[PDB]
RNA sequence: GGGCCCGGGGGGCCACGCGUCCCCCGCGAGCGCACGGGGUCGGCGGCGAUGUCGGCUACCCACCCGACCCGUCUUGAAAC
RNA sequence: UGGAAUGCGAGUGCCUAGUGGGCCACUUUUGGUAAGCAGAACUGGCGCUGCGGGAUGAACCGAACGCCGGGUUAAGGCGCC
RNA sequence: CGGAGCCUCGGUUGGCCUCGGAUAGCCGGUCCCCCGCCGGGGUCCGGUGCGGAGAGCCCUUCGUCCCGGGAAACGGGGCGGCCGGAAAGGGGGCCGCCCUCUCGCCCGUCACGCACCGCACGUUCGUGGGGAACCUGGCGCUAAACCAUUCGUAGACGACC
């Protein structure tokens, strides 16, 4: 639950973290990009 | 303030728990028509089972109890009473907030009766299933007052009848005045259907 | 709580009363305002907390709030006693509120039925319920 | 002018079948009797209010006969709506199957 | 005296469960309690569903028993079955429900408004119309 | 075995640990209906052992899946050989079923085990399990639902809220 | 797939001095924010001298839950 | 290469009270028609022990107890009491 | 029957003024047709996941000022008479009046009120129930019970006649 906590015991865990996030959040910017594709698609 | 029940096709003892639990948080609860009470089984098993009531006494004083009330209001009141810590102050306290009644007299007569769709008769028996009727059971037990409380109820809904058609009569002139009106008042009939009040 | 909002006060003199949220004081404390020619609620600090949030909003976004309409400001000075010492309202009080009303009140009057709605008190009745009901 | 608090009925304290534990309150809610919808009055204030002999101080007012014991609730209790209460003392047994008033405060919406 | 039968084809409103609120078609009947349903035009995946959650309406489309969602969606289409449920009365009256729910603090203040002088209004008519109903009697 | 939930279909593949004498053991396969796949095997150990000289010891799971039913959307017959103990002696019944699902209808067959003959989940063993064409099924409860144009209505339906409200004015109506 | 994710031709690295020999091919300074070795406010409001404030416990009363009379011998006592 | 796993600090000496009526249960078991009978084995109990559940109950089921707050459970339950 | 207050007791914090009932069936119109002392059946027409819905209905309270638009004008407020109610009986409606108002409702115009400087027991039912008293006016009443005595249809004594 606390971050710095962990970090004082797993300094890696920061990595792995931040890696998480900017993954996740670029693998959502995918999903909605490839569904507003397909909704534009069905449009035309 | 005061909730009002009607008797008539429910079944005994899940009327009695609801009102019970009633009671018990504070709210006065009267039920009118207990004769036209229902319990589930045939008539004559339910009679075998009063009268094996009847025979339970005191063998040395009779009149120290139990005491077999004969009423359908009385044997429905004894029932909550089988539901409720009635040797304790809180119990008799609600106890104390139920009044029961043969026929409807007044001033509920003239009040709408409310009823427990989760202890009528129509919904938790199967139609195919034989029932008592608390009145006809109380009448062959000892119960005086079965011909007066028909003849009485019998006065009531005559009465009734005239106070529906009356109404009946006020509803059908709300109606036309609804299209006398239906110009001045179209605006304000928008504002109500926009909102679901009016369909 | 966005700035517009209309907010229905819960405690204090002014309870039940429905107000118009103007912005968020920097100790957090809200500025609300009646107006006050509309159910006599002047420019006051409420706590958000003691306030429910309804959906109804005009937009006060070319209102301009004096800039001295601060946490000191509204802060209650202290009075004496040895008999009783009454508040009065300074006049530079009555010059603000009438500078702030003169640009909410002609907005409130360009939604139909919405300074009556803001005259009328919030009350619960038979058979209302708030978790069922739609502020 | 009018009501500003819901209505609720004191229907006992925390127990098993032989074990009391006062220091909670079951309170059922008007209206509410479902434990989806007492998310709504979790945190709210609640206000056991009564009247005595003495008088005594009213804050915002002169003494009068009105007291109050204050609480909140806690969380929900059941499926069928009834919520926990916790008040800055024990309630009065007296009080089962009266009125307590549940505020409108600590907003959330 | 039974007017609306559980049958290939019956569209059955769902009121309470997972799809409460909508229409779909019962394309077969499994067994005495479940029948296979499809909502090809209303969002419904074809599964069992129980009687007890569906309310049978008076539309029947024809299609075959156990037809593929292909034919249930062209037969839906044919019927017009959206646009006619919501000409029914029933669904207006869920309409009116939905409107009433969502009702904000304000539209319950003009409600009030509105309701108070329409009413006012019905009243006075009512007096009038019952005088004159009784210099007849006379 | 307790028949908790919807069962589900496992294939359950084993074979007695291999040994000098035979290299290769043979492959035995089960169909398994169960709640998890830990009751599977366990269930999987408790067949083999009462058909050949083999047991959890002496043998190993190779393989542990769940078989999917491969026309859930379909109505099918499905019949169901089974034996089972009573309070007097071991029976073999045969019964059928309508259902979208094998494992669905292997759950009614508990079920009705349960509701009819007062039998345990641990004293069922389910033999085989077939899909049947309708004009092979032979109890007239599954037969009577082969029909074209079947048709009927809901008569009695019982209020189902009947604590919301708890107290109304209106009594209920169950024609509809 | 594994080989500091081997060798050759848009995005993150707890790489980042150098003289080299060559495998291979020992102290920078300050400043600041903090999920950082257990709570603080550098935040506020009401009321108060004859009827009000606080007083666990204690005196009396009420209510809800609990609750059989002790000592003893006894395998076993509220014990008829 | 302290030569299987796992766990745990061990060894040793004086003085010593009460006890030396027991009883109960799963399983095994003798006599007996059987017994809430008499008599054994094993383990666990009650005795010495409250507490939740079995309405009630020495022994059953759960669980063992410093004085408290919050949370969650076991065995058992959730019409009303 | 028609003033200030003082004790004490509590709870409560809008109201629903009513067909009968059926549930494998219901509800409302429709009198054109048939019966009866305006009511019942038929026809016909509508509703029926009840909308002539308790998932409902009614009332809704910030107050006052000025002037407009809708709504009222058959209207709001106020002393005299006759039906009417008995299961545990109505401070309902109707007719007169001499009075008393053009305001009550809705949409606007226009300002004002302790705006008590963020904060609880607020807001009614409430001229609430019971108790002492104090007044201050009118119209009315002027008893019985028990003991004692007597009786003996009664009796241990009480009680009873
Ligand atoms: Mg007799
Ligand atoms: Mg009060
Ligand atoms: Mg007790
Ligand atoms: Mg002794
Ligand atoms: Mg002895
Ligand atoms: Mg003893
Ligand atoms: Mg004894
Ligand atoms: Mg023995
Ligand atoms: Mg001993
Ligand atoms: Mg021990
Ligand atoms: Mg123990
Ligand atoms: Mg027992
Ligand atoms: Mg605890
Ligand atoms: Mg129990």
């Amino acid at each position: 639950k606390n971050l710095r906590i962990m970090l004082k015991l797993n300094p890696y865990a920061k990595t792995m973290r931040r890696n998480t996030i900017l993954r996740q959040a670029r693998n959502h910017k995918l999903r909605v990009e490839r569904a507003a594709a397909a909704l534009a698609a069905k449009s035309d | 303030q005061v909730l009002v029940l009607d008797g008539r096709g429910h079944l005994l003892g899940r009327l009695a728990a609801i009102v019970a639990k009633q009671v018990l948080l504070g709210r006065k609860v009267v039920v009118v028509r207990c004769e036209g009470i229902n319990i589930s089984g045939n008539f004559y098993r339910n009679k075998l089972k009063y009268l094996a009531f009847l025979r339970k006494r005191m063998n040395t004083n009779p009149s120290r109890g139990p005491y077999h009330f004969r009423a359908p209001s009385r044997i429905f009141w004894r029932t909550v009473r089988g539901m409720l810590p009635h040797k304790t102050k809180r119990g008799q306290a609600a106890l104390d907030r139920l009044k029961v009644f043969d026929g409807i007299p007044p001033p509920y007569d003239k009040k709408k009766r409310m009823v427990v769709p989760a202890a009528l008769k129509v919904v938790r028996l199967k139609p195919t299933r034989k029932f008592a009727y608390l009145g006809r059971l109380a009448h062959e037990v000892g119960w005086k007052y079965q011909a007066v409380t028909a003849t009485l109820e019998e006065k009531r809904k005559e009465k009734a009848k005239i106070h529906y058609r009356k109404k009946k009569q006020l509803m059908r002139l709300r109606k036309q005045a609804e299209k006398n009106v239906e110009k001045k008042i179209s605006k304000f009939t928008d504002v109500l259907k926009t909102h679901g009040l009016l369909v | 709580i966005t700035p517009g909002t209309i907010l229905i006060i819960l405690t204090g003199r002014h309870r039940g009363k429905r107000v118009v949220f103007l912005k968020q004081l920097s100790s957090g404390l809200l500025l609300v305002t009646g107006p006050l020619s509309l159910n006599r609620v002047p420019l006051r600090r409420t706590h958000q907390k003691f306030v429910i949030a309804t959906s109804t909003k005009i937009d006060i976004s070319g209102v301009k709030i004096p800039k001295h309409l601060t946490d000191a400001y509204f802060k209650k000075k202290k009075l004496r006693k040895p008999e009783k010492e009454k508040y009065e309202i300074t006049e530079q009080r009555k010059v603000d509120q009438k500078a702030v009303d003169s640009q909410i009140l002609p907005k409130i009057k360009a939604v139909p039925q919405l300074q009556g709605y803001l005259r009328s008190v919030f009350a619960l009745t038979n058979g209302v319920y708030p978790h069922k009901l739609v502020f | 002018s009018g009501r500003l608090w819901c209505k609720a009925i004191f229907a006992g304290y925390k127990r098993g079948l032989r074990n009391q534990r006062e220091h909670t309150a079951l309170l059922k809610i008007e209206g509410v009797y479902a434990r989806d919808e007492t998310e709504f009055y979790l945190g709210k204030r609640c206000a056991y209010v009564y009247k005595a002999k003495n008088n005594t101080v009213t804050p915002g007012g002169k003494p009068n006969k009105t007291r109050v014991i204050w609480g909140k609730v806690t969380r929900a209790h059941g499926n069928s709506g009834m919520v926990r209460a916790k008040f800055r003392s024990n309630l009065p047994a007296k009080a089962i199957g009266h009125r307590i008033r549940v505020m409108l405060y600590p907003s959330r919406i | 005296v039974f007017r609306r039968f559980v049958e290939v084809g019956r569209v059955a409103y769902v009121s309470f469960g997972p799809h409460a609120g909508k229409l779909v078609a019962i394309v077969d009947v499994i067994d005495q309690n479940r029948a296979l349903v499809d909502g090809p035009c209303t969002r419904v995946r074809r599964q069992a569903m129980p009687f007890k959650c569906m309310q049978l309406t008076d539309f029947i489309l024809k299609f075959p028993h156990s037809a593929r969602q292909k034919y249930v969606r062209k037969a839906w289409e044919k019927a017009d079955i959206n646009t006619k449920w919501a000409a029914t009365r029933w669904a207006k009256k869920i309409e009116a429900r939905e409107r009433k729910a969502k009702m904000t603090d304000f539209d319950r203040y003009k409600v009030m408004k509105a309701k108070k002088m329409r009413n006012r209004i019905i009243k006075n008519e009512v007096k009038k119309l019952q005088r004159a109903a009784l210099l007849k009697a006379s | 075995m307790k028949a908790s939930g919807t069962l589900r279909e496992y294939k359950v593949v084993g074979r007695c640990l291999p040994t000098p004498k035979c290299r290769t053991p043979p492959l035995y396969r089960m169909r398994i209906f169960a709640p998890n796949h830990v009751v599977a095997k366990s269930r999987f150990w408790y067949f083999v052992s009462q058909l050949k000289k083999m047991k959890k010891s002496s043998g190993e799971i190779v393989y542990c899946g769940q078989v999917f039913e491969k026309s859930p959307l379909r109505v099918k017959n499905f019949g169901i050989w089974l034996r089972y103990d009573s309070r007097s002696g071991t029976h073999n019944m045969y019964r059928e079923y309508r259902d979208l699902t094998t494992a669905g209808a292997v759950t009614q067959c508990y079920r009705d085990m349960g509701a009819r003959h007062r039998a345990r989940a641990h004293s069922i063993q389910i033999m085989k399990v077939e899909e049947i064409a309708a004009s092979k099924c032979r109890r007239p409860a599954v037969k009577q639902f082969h029909d074209s144009k079947i048709k009927f209505p809901l008569p009695h339906r019982v209020l189902r809220r009947q604590h919301k409200p708890r107290f109304t004015t209106k009594r209920p109506n169950t024609f509809f």
